[PDB]
């Protein structure tokens, strides 16, 4: 060569900021039968980040990922509208959602991407699952198509950009021919802002809550009663299973699961929402008799 | 109201987001600004459960009260822009990014109330401060008074909070990996209650007496009504059956002890029989040490 | 370090020909940067020039490094 050649090596990531995330969960979820879709706007730094700022979905047909309900017109009419309110933001990608299952792209969904493909070059297409994703790391991945044709001619070793890594499995499906032949593996981060952090932190308004109030007194005579007769019913059953325990061995004691009524499991069960309870059942009293007094 | 038909006011986590992040879109040097959205819900009962929002452009004097601009005719697209992808979503309201109230306010309230009445105002905080939640509630009522003066257009506090859906707190929890906040268990979580609270009390009280003595020097005229309150508040202090109220509640607290007594000793007797498990475990791992 | 030099040849021939898929080819194109440390032998590259074109784009700016 007398000039460089073509690259693309990169260890692409996407920044979803913690405002967009939650439109995406919970847009998403509207629709676990028919999945939605959504445009992605945010800028694009440099050439190794997206920057995903902010999304906002789509309308839709009743079957299914239409693209007859996918105007040019519906995303046009609105880029204009969010220019007025203080948003230069341009198209970056398109995310849906694969509820239920694993997080991969199938036949129509590849081809889709192609066409955010022709219009524009950067195009993620990411995916999320508001089913499996409840509770914990969210399932979320990133995906780009990656030229089949090129591979073919021997570039298929080289289609590896400079991407980080840490292996997944149950879409190896179409991620074998994913992966390895239509798209591949972007990663996830957040950017987790202090102003944001300091906000979703809020969750209770207490100047009225506990320590201002307590439960009625007669409503807590009637709670310890039915607890302390319940330690009675307990009691027997543990001492016939302190008989029991001494003359057999820790298999058939270890198999024990008929009738977890009797260890200790509910003695203790009890006597942690008993005490608390009463404790602090306790100071609430005694705050508030000299806090107003 | 007095209509039974608003209440509890129940704000999702994206919304705050919404603003926090709206205050920034304006925020370049059209910052230090009143910005205000309308607020997309459902509701059916004594809730206005607030779920989508979206700046409105917006803008303001900054001297006047009479000068505000509100592109309603950019409502009037947007609104259907987002009825169109998600049925069920009326405008219950539009909220106003704080700090706190101001005289234009209730002019807004009507430009807002041509789509929908019973709208509310979400006053939602752009700097976290506040101890308890940063979402008050409005509502544009009016009445009559006792003085004789024409009926008005005030503004009447309804209690507030903030709700979830699966999706919502999912997002959260994975937000706030980085503050854990479960670490703490229960009894501990409800001490935090009881102090936590009268670091309520004691602002709200000092509030009161910055305004008392607010207008008893430095003058700020007298409203009758609030002082009227006020006298309402040091008849219903616990006091004057002072004598019986220690016998009885002396009383409450010796029942209290006796089931604390009979929890501990319980546990106490529950946790040694784990040790003499641990004991006998200990031995029979001895003659197993030995052997070859 | 160039009038003893201690080691075998054909250990890296079996790591060169294993190995040369993917990141891999950087990484045995840098086990010489370290294996001829000093002792300046480029005969890995005199006579082998197939996978300085298999090289990528960086692993050109690891093939002209491994010369210094």
């Amino acid at each position: 060569p007398p000039t460089d050649a073509p690259a693309v090596d990169t260890a692409e990531q996407v920044y979803i900021s913690s405002l967009a995330l939650l439109k995406m969960l919970k847009h998403g979820r509207a629709g676990v039968p028919m999945e939605v879709m959504g445009l992605m706007l945010g800028e694009f730094v440099d050439d190794y980040t997206v920057r995903v700022i902010d999304v906002f979905a789509m309308p839709q047909s009743g079957t299914g990922v239409s693209v007859e309900a996918v105007d040019p017109v519906f995303q046009a009419k609105m880029l204009d509208m969010l220019k007025q309110t203080g948003r230069p933001e341009m198209v970056v990608g398109w995310y849906h959602s694969h509820p239920g299952f694993g997080c991969w792209l199938s036949g129509v969904d590849i081809n889709t991407q192609q066409s955010f493909e022709a219009l524009s070059e950067r195009a993620v297409a990411v995916v999320v699952d508001p089913i499996q994703s409840v509770k914990g790391k969210v399932v979320i991945d990133a995906f780009r198509l990656i030229n089949a044709n090129m591979m073919v001619l021997g570039h298929e070793p080289r289609q590896t950009t400079s991407n980080l890594g840490h292996l997944n499995k149950p879409s190896i499906q179409a991620l074998i021919h994913g992966l390895n032949r239509h798209y591949y593996s972007i990663t996830i981060n957040y950017r987790k802002n202090e102003l944001e952090q300091k906000m979703l932190l809020n969750l209770h308004k207490k100047s009225w809550m506990e320590g201002l109030t307590l439960q009625d007194y007669s409503e807590h005579c009637k709670h310890n009663e039915s607890v302390v007769k319940e330690m009675l019913e307990l009691a027997k059953n543990y001492n016939k299973a302190v008989e029991e325990e001494d003359k057999m061995t820790p298999e058939q004691l270890a198999i024990k699961n008929v009738g977890k009524q009797d260890p200790k499991r509910h003695l203790e069960e009890h006597v942690d929402v008993l005490m608390t309870s009463n404790i602090v059942q306790c100071l609430a009293a005694m705050l508030d008799t000299v806090v107003f007094k | 109201m007095p209509e039974l038909a608003v209440q509890k006011v129940v704000v999702h986590p994206l919304v705050l987001l919404s603003v926090v992040d709206h205050f920034n879109r304006i925020g370049k040097v059209g910052n230090q600004k009143r910005v205000v959205g309308v607020l997309l819900g459902s509701w059916q009962k004594k809730v206005l459960d607030v779920s989508n929002s979206f700046a409105v452009p917006f803008d303001e004097d900054d001297k006047d009260d009479s000068v505000w601009f509100l592109d309603h005719d950019y409502l009037e697209n947007m609104y259907g822009m987002f009825k169109k992808v998600n049925a069920r979503e009326r405008i219950v309201g539009w909220y106003h990014t704080g700090p706190k109230l101001h005289k234009n306010d209730i002019a807004i309230n009507e430009l807002m109330k041509r789509y929908c009445p019973n709208s509310v105002l979400v006053i939602i905080d752009v700097k976290p401060k506040d101890l308890g939640l940063p979402t008050e509630a409005y509502i544009s009522v009016e009445e009559v008074h006792d003085d004789g003066t024409p009926t008005s257009k005030t503004f009447e506090h309804v209690t507030s909070e903030i709700g979830a859906e699966e999706a919502e707190e999912v997002g959260v929890e994975h937000l706030l990996r980085d503050i854990k906040d479960t670490t703490v268990g229960t009894l501990s979580q409800r001490i935090t209650n009881q102090v936590h609270g009268l670091k309520g009390l004691n602002s709200k009280l000092l509030d009161i007496r910055s305004y008392l003595e607010k207008v008893a020097t430095g003058k700020l005229p007298i409203n009758h009504q609030i002082i009227y309150q006020l006298q309402d508040v040091f008849n219903l202090l616990p006091d004057v059956s002072l004598q019986e109220f220690v016998k009885a509640f002396y009383l409450k607290t010796n029942d209290q002890m006796v089931v604390v007594y009979l929890a501990s000793l319980i546990r106490s007797v529950v946790a040694l029989h784990n040790l003499i498990n641990n004991k006998i475990a200990n031995r029979d791992a001895e003659k197993k040490e030995g052997q070859e | 370090l160039i009038r003893n030099n201690n080691t075998d040849l054909m250990i890296l021939k079996n790591t060169k020909d294993a190995v040369r898929n993917s990141v891999c080819h950087t990484a045995t194109v840098i086990a010489n940067s370290f294996m001829h440390c000093g002792t300046t032998s480029d005969q890995f590259l005199r006579d082998n020039l197939e996978w300085l074109a298999r090289a990528t784009n960086w692993a050109k700016f690891t093939a002209t490094a491994s010369l210094g």
